[PDB]
Parts: structure tokens; sequence; C-alpha cells
């Protein structure tokens, strides 16, 4: 199995 | 170097209780070691921890796809990643190398009787000292758990002793890597 | 009861970025940004699990962008340097002519920038030296391990020299045979 | 890595439903995309599926996701002509790049009302050596086959809706400059309805 | 709120540098380029975010590049055009930096790469007026448009009635046919039908036009042959309503 990255989001704005 | 530094450090946490029965996920963001905004599974939405993270909590909460990815990380990310490593992580067991030794002098003088317990995993250990088969409840100067950082631990439980010839001191280490309590001896 | 942490960071103007996985205080892996690849802490991990480095690289890109948004938002407020607490210790109890490992433990510091030098008889040592990446603490400060495999002799003097912007002068932590 | 779609092409009668499948990797799944791509237009997204066992619905289009076995089903309930498109399937892992399947080209065979199969002769006006023959107003069973003569050109059937006399009609075109050529023989290599109207 | 691309189609000669233009959606953070060689699957070329390439094809740095001129545009440059590079080039964009959202595709650019620009020919366009038998038998009238002898393929046929473009009553071949299937350099033919009521065709105040947008030679391309330069152009044919 694979380790999954919690994908990051760009901040406001 | 003298120029000013600016640090953004995200931390995505997965806290496990009863193996995988109750999992809590935290998406935390730190600007210059100060937490600005967070998402806590148990809350269900992004909350500003500080005034700097207020526009981020408003924005990230207004984005249905961001929310539903956070809201589902507990199974998609946490429970999934827990299961990926379980074999070599949750079920890793490395046996400790127990070795008793004095700090050197003559009997009838006081001395510290060391009990070096090295290279074990996990850090769950209970070390116990014995004088002629009777548990010494006090006079122990522990070093506590030392994380070696190579998925290995080490602890040193020194005994405050006034040794007399004929006395046999025994170090008893209980740990998950062993079915039977490990024992090392030192006679005065 | 366990805890897995995806611990990232990006630091300016150094333009340094990090990404790693921590299981109960220990590194599962980190991503080499120069070589764009996964570096497993213990070789065996690589044989049972996999990871796509792009996930880290995409997150670091966002982290780089967010840092710049954040620093403008904070009227350009810099970080307050917290000096480290250096500790020299060995892997096992020392015995002469039996090989051992020296562990230099840098702890409770921020920003995550340090110059660590091993010294044998006041001279720098590059042979066999290994290091960990900046490991996370629950207080949001850092940890870092520096390793030195050595042969125990009564004529050797080992020193771990640590340089940090929170330190007034380089801290030297000494080790010697009893 | 690799995504596969089955069948490459499909025919469905207007009113009838069809379904098709997409086979994607069973490890390192982040998402599955379904796009509709009409010949004229650009690929337009239908669904982005992230949670295993979830089912998405966009009017008559429906999709299911099985992460563990690496497959997805797309369902079109009661086909309408506007569903004729190439349905594309995409797998997304840790990055943003999409890995695509070869697609499923869906052709919604229309429901032709009041057929009147006929072969007509159109006039040249006036700058061409070509005389054209139009095979028009036949049902969807009729199939247009290629010419057996290298100097006669035959196009495949095509449906038009008038929205003035609001009905749908099929038709094909045959042409040649040849002194020989006539509409009475233009479509001789095709399976033509017995009652096809040839005027004189 | 769509992704834009220019030009619709482009004809080029082998070994040349081609610059494909795109206008990603205004607020979008990720840009992409994908390409589809006829018969083959849609292939990822390059990903781009925060003025830096994210992901790229094995083929990408050797054969291509990406420039972000202003904060409105994004471009793909093919360094040295190969015959294998004849494909449909799509530009895409995503809103979020997280990548869990949909990709919006532009209309695409069809690039045709030619070994030699000698065999390029524009189309000949003719309109054929409705059959009198048909009007008498159905009270419907269909005009046919033939576009012949063009090279290469991908041409845009349209009908115009009294100046306005029409989509109702129209049907055009989804693919052209080869004029000489035994040849690799075979010129193409294409047809379209326009069906109107007999009452409409019978009004002589009614104007009907059929035009074909052809894409060929640029004004900078070398042309030594005697026939007119087969430049990108609109060839048209028309007919007027007949009372008969
Ligand atoms: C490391 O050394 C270089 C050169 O002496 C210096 O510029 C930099 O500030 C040092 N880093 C720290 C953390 O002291
Ligand atoms: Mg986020
Ligand atoms: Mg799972």
């Amino acid at each position: 199995r694979f380790y999954k990255t919690l994908r990051a989001e760009q901040a406001s704005q | 170097d003298t120029r000013p530094r600016f640090l953004w450090q995200p931390k995505r946490e997965c806290h496990f209780f009863n193996g995988t029965e109750r999992v809590r996920f935290l998406d935390r963001y730190f600007y210059n070691q100060e937490e600005s905004v967070r998402f806590d599974s148990d809350v269900g939405e992004f909350r500003a921890v500080t005034e700097l993270g207020r526009p981020d909590a408003e924005y990230w909460n207004s984005q249905k796809d961001i929310l539903e990815q956070a809201r589902a990380a507990v199974d998609t990310y946490c429970r999934h990643n827990y299961g990926v490593g379980e074999s070599f992580t949750v079920q890793r067991r490395v046996q400790p190398k127990v070795t008793v030794y004095p700090s050197k002098t003559q009997p009838l003088h006081h001395n510290l009787l060391v009990c070096s317990v090295s290279g074990f995993y996990p850090g769950s250990i209970e070390v116990r000292w014995f004088l002629n088969g009777q548990e010494e409840k006090a006079g122990m100067v522990s070093t506590g758990l030392i994380q070696n950082g190579d998925w290995t631990f080490q602890t040193l439980v020194m005994l405050e002793t006034v040794p007399r010839s004929g006395e046999v001191y025994t170090c008893q280490v209980e740990h998950p890597s062993v079915t039977s309590p490990l024992t090392v001896e030192w006679r005065a | 009861e366990h805890v897995i942490i995806q611990a990232e960071f990006y630091l300016n103007p150094d333009q340094s970025g990090e990404f790693m996985f921590d299981f109960d205080g220990d590194e599962i892996f980190h991503v080499d940004m120069a070589k764009k690849e996964t570096v497993w802490r213990l070789e065996e991990f690589g044989r049972f699990a996999s990871f796509e480095a792009q996930g880290a690289l995409a997150n670091i890109a966002v982290d780089k962008a967010n840092l710049e948004i954040m620093t403008k938002r904070s009227n350009y407020t810099p970080i307050t340097n917290v000096p480290p607490e250096v500790t020299v210790l060995t892997n096992s109890p020392v015995e002469l002519r039996e090989p051992n490992v020296l562990i230099c433990f840098i702890d409770k510091f921020t920003p995550p920038v340090v110059n660590v030098t091993w010294l044998r008889n006041g001279k720098p040592v590059t042979t066999g030296v290994s290091e960990t990446v900046f490991l996370p603490r629950e207080d949001h400060l850092f940890r870092k391990f520096h390793y030195l495999p050595f042969l125990p002799s009564t004529e050797d003097v080992y020193d771990c020299r640590v340089e940090h912007w929170g330190l007034d002068e380089p801290l030297l932590k000494h080790w010697e045979f009893d | 890595l690799n995504v596969e779609q089955s069948p490459q092409s499909l025919h469905v009668q207007e009113g009838d439903s069809t379904n098709f499948t997409c086979s994607f990797p069973s490890s390192n799944f982040y998402a599955l995309h379904w796009y509709r791509w009409e010949t004229a237009k650009s690929p337009e997204a239908l669904f982005v599926m992230t949670l295993n066992g979830d089912e998405k619905k966009k009017g008559r289009i429906s999709a299911t996701l099985n992460t563990k076995e690496g497959y997805s089903y797309l369902y079109i309930k009661g086909s309408q002509p506007e569903d004729s498109a190439t349905y594309l399937c995409a797998f997304k892992a840790a990055g943003n790049k999409l890995t695509f399947g070869g697609g499923t080209r869906v052709l919604v065979k229309p429901n032709i009302q009041n057929p009147d199969p006929a072969v007509y002769q159109l006039r040249d006006s006036k700058s061409s050596d070509k005389s054209v023959c139009l095979f028009t107003d036949f049902d969807s069973q009729t199939n247009v086959s290629q010419s057996k003569d290298s100097d006669v050109y035959i196009t495949d059937k095509c449906v038009l809706d008038m929205r003035s006399m609001d009905f749908k009609s099929n038709s094909a075109v045959a042409w040649s400059n040849k002194s020989d050529f006539a509409c009475a023989n233009a479509f001789n290599n095709s399976i033509i309805p017995e009652d096809t109207f040839f005027p004189s | 709120p769509e992704v834009t691309q220019t030009p619709s189609h482009q004809v080029t000669q082998m070994g040349q540098e081609v610059i494909l233009r795109c206008v990603p959606i205004s607020n979008h953070l990720y840009f992409y380029w994908y390409r589809q060689i006829l018969g083959q699957k849609v292939e990822f070329l390059v990903s781009f975010y925060n003025n830096e390439i994210s992901e790229k094809s094995e083929i990408f740095d050797d054969q291509f590049s990406v420039e972000r001129p202003d904060g409105s545009n994004f471009t793909l440059k093919i360094r040295s055009t190969k015959l294998e590079d004849s494909a449909m080039y799509f530009c895409a964009s995503s809103r979020l930096a997280g990548g869990m959202d949909e990709q919006f595709f532009g209309p695409g650019t069809r690039l045709t790469v030619l070994e030699d620009l000698k065999n390029v020919f524009p189309p000949e366009v003719a309109v054929f007026e409705p059959s009198e038998a048909e009007i008498s038998h159905t009270q419907k009238a269909t005009l046919v448009c033939l576009a012949t002898g063009f090279y290469p393929d991908h041409v845009e046929l349209s009908w115009w009635v009294n100046g306005k473009e029409v989509h109702s009553g129209v049907c055009t071949d989804p693919q052209p046919l080869k004029e000489q299937p035994a040849l690799n350099d075979s010129r193409y033919a294409l047809s379209s039908r326009l069906r109107v009521s007999a009452t409409f065709w019978q009004n002589p105040r009614n104007h009907f036009r059929c035009q074909v947008q052809f894409y060929g030679l640029s004004e900078n391309d070398e042309w030594t042959q005697d026939r007119a330069k087969p430049v990108t152009q609109i060839v048209s044919a028309e007919a007027w309503g007949r009372a008969d």
C-alpha cells in the first residue's frame, strides 16, 4: 500500500 | 546570518484511540511558532485560532470541496495511512540489551549500580530493581526514556547502593518484545 | 494509542522546505527536495510501503505561496529565535575496542536552521557521520539527531559543535571515555 | 500509470439506456474524473469522484466508483441524441496530472418518424462539373455503403432537425462529374429500402 | 467562464518552432497542457502552478517549454516540430492548489505538421439547389454544399441564411472522405445539407450561403509554385430563393 499526502490548499485571498 | 526569518509550518495530525475505532484528525497551521488556523474532525469546520488565521477559516469553510476533503480525512487519510504502516510501525518489536555494571569502588563505600537497557521498541518498558529477591521501592535515579531517533529507545535506572559481599542484585525488565521478564545479575 | 503526523514547513529568505511523516515521535520518511525522491528512515519501510514524492512537492509549492501571503498579512513580523539544548550521548554503554555510535541531540529550537560539526581532538570529522531532518515537537519547536560511528579509545576527545541564531556563541558538547 | 476504457465505441437506440466501464489503478487513488467530449466542443467535466462506493448523478447521467477493485461505471438512462459524445475517464494520483483511458464513443441512433426513402437529383448552380444525388428520408435500419467505383463519392448518413417542420431526417450524398453516373444507380452498393422513391 | 485558446487550427512544416496560445480562467491556480494524437489517448504534457512547472512528461523538457507572460496568458512552445507532433493541443486550468477539483479544458488547437508544404490545397466550394421532385413530393427543400480537393483536413463548414448563421436544418459529415484513398497525400471532400420548407426556398428574397474556413499556409511560408498560395482563407458559395 501507499502513504497518502493530505493535499494542501492556498490561503485567502 | 542576521536577516529576519519567517516560518510557516503545517502539521496534519492523526490521533488513534482503540486502534482505529475512534480517530481524530487535526489540520493545524503555525506562523512563526504561533497557531493561526485549524480544522478539528470533532468540530467539523475550520476555526481561526488567532486573528491572522481568520480570513483562511472563512475562505476554506466557504469551499465545499475543501470542507468535504477535511471532513473525510479521518477514513481517506488517517485510517488509510494507519493501515499502510501497521506491520512495521504499530506491530514493531525490538528486544532490549540489558547490562548491569557499577560506577566502581570498594564494598561495606556507597555506589550507583547502573542498569543500561538499550536498543528497544516501543518505549513501553518497566524496569525493576531487586536486592536478594526483594524489590527496592526507592533510591533509584532513572534517566527516563531516551529516544535515540533511529526507532530505538534507551533508559538507565541507577540504584543507590551500599554493597556488602554475598548480596546479589538483580535488574528485572518487563517489555512487549519478551514473553518472560529479562533478568541480569551483579553479586558484590 | 498512536499518532501519525505529516509535518511540513517552509522558511524564508533561506527558501528551505521540508516534508516528513512522524509515527509516535519517529520519522517514517522525508522527501528529498533536491533529488525529488522519498528517503525512508529505515530501509525495510521502503520494501513494505510506497509514496509518491509529488504529493509533498505540490504541498511545498503551496507552503511557499502561503508563507509569502502570511508574511505580508503580518505587517512583515519575523520569528523569535529560540536557542537549542545540545546533548551528547551514546547508543550503548561504552567498552574499549568494541564499535559504538555517538548521538548529538539538538532540541527545543526554532527557526529550523543549524550548523552541526563533529570534532575529534578539536578536528572536524566527515567519515561515517549521518543526520536526521528537522523533527517536530508538540511545542512547535524542532529536534535533530546527528550520528557518529566511532571506535572507543582512551586517547580520543569528541565534541559536538552547534551553531544557531538563538545562540550567542557556538555551543560545544563534550564526550570522553571514563 | 495506465487507465483502460471498454467498449471503445457503442451504439444505442434513442430511448434506451447503456452503461460502459473504466479500469484504473487500485493503488494510490486520489480521484476519478468523467468528461463528456462532443465532436464540435472541448472536454467538459461530469463528475470528480473521490470517495469509494459513492454514486454521483447529473440528470440522466450516473456514475459509481470502486476504489478497491479499480473500476467505475457510467450509466446513461434513456438516451437522447445530445448524449452522442466520447465519454472520457481520468485517474488522478498525488499530483494534478490526469491519466486518461481511450474513451467510449457513444452514438445515439435516432427515432425516425414517417420515413419516405427517396433518391433525388439536385441541380448545378452553375460553376461545377458535378451532378449530385441525395438519398434522403429513410429510417435508422438503412445503412449507407461505400461506392464500388473510384470516381463516385458517397458520404455517410447524417441526421438534421428542421425546427420549422420540427422532424428529424437521415440523408447521404453521392456525386460525380462522370458522363455515365445517374441517381437511379448511385446507391447500388447500399442496402436500400425496397420502396425507395426514384422519380422520373 | 471558460478556458480560451488561439488559433482554432494551425498548419506547419517540419522542424519549425510553434507557439500555442491559451488564456486560463482568471482566478485559477493550476494550468496544464494535454495533447491527443489521432487514434491515441489524451496525454499529459505539463502542469504549472505559482510561476513554476509542477509535473511534466518524460518527453517535455527535451521537446517543449512554457511561458507565463502577463497574469492573463499562458503559452506552450514546441521547439522543433516533428510529424509525430500533429495532434489536438488542449490547455486546461484548475481553481484550487489542492487538485481535488475538476479541470476546465479550452476548445483546443489542431496542429497539422507536414513534411513538405507543396501538397497544400484550399477547398472548392459549390452549392446545389433543391430537387424539384423533392419539393413536389414533400414540400421540403434541401441545398447541398460540397467542399472538395482540400489538403490538409479539418475545415469549418457553416451555413448562412439572410446573413445570420444557422444550425437548425443543417447536417455536416463528421469526417471528410479521401478523394484518392490509394495516396498518403490524398486531398479531401466534405458535404453538408441544409433543409428548409419549400415555402421558404420559394421566396426569392431569401438568401443562402455556404462557407468553408480553410487553414493552410502563413504569409511568411515559402511559395515557389505557380498556382495561388494556399493560404488560410474562407471559400464560399451562395444561392438565392427561386419562385419557380
Ligand atoms: C552556518 O554557517 C554559515 C557560514 O558560516 C552562516 O552564514 C550561517 O549563518 C550559519 N548558520 C547558523 C544557523 O548559524
Ligand atoms: Mg487545507
Ligand atoms: Mg483504506
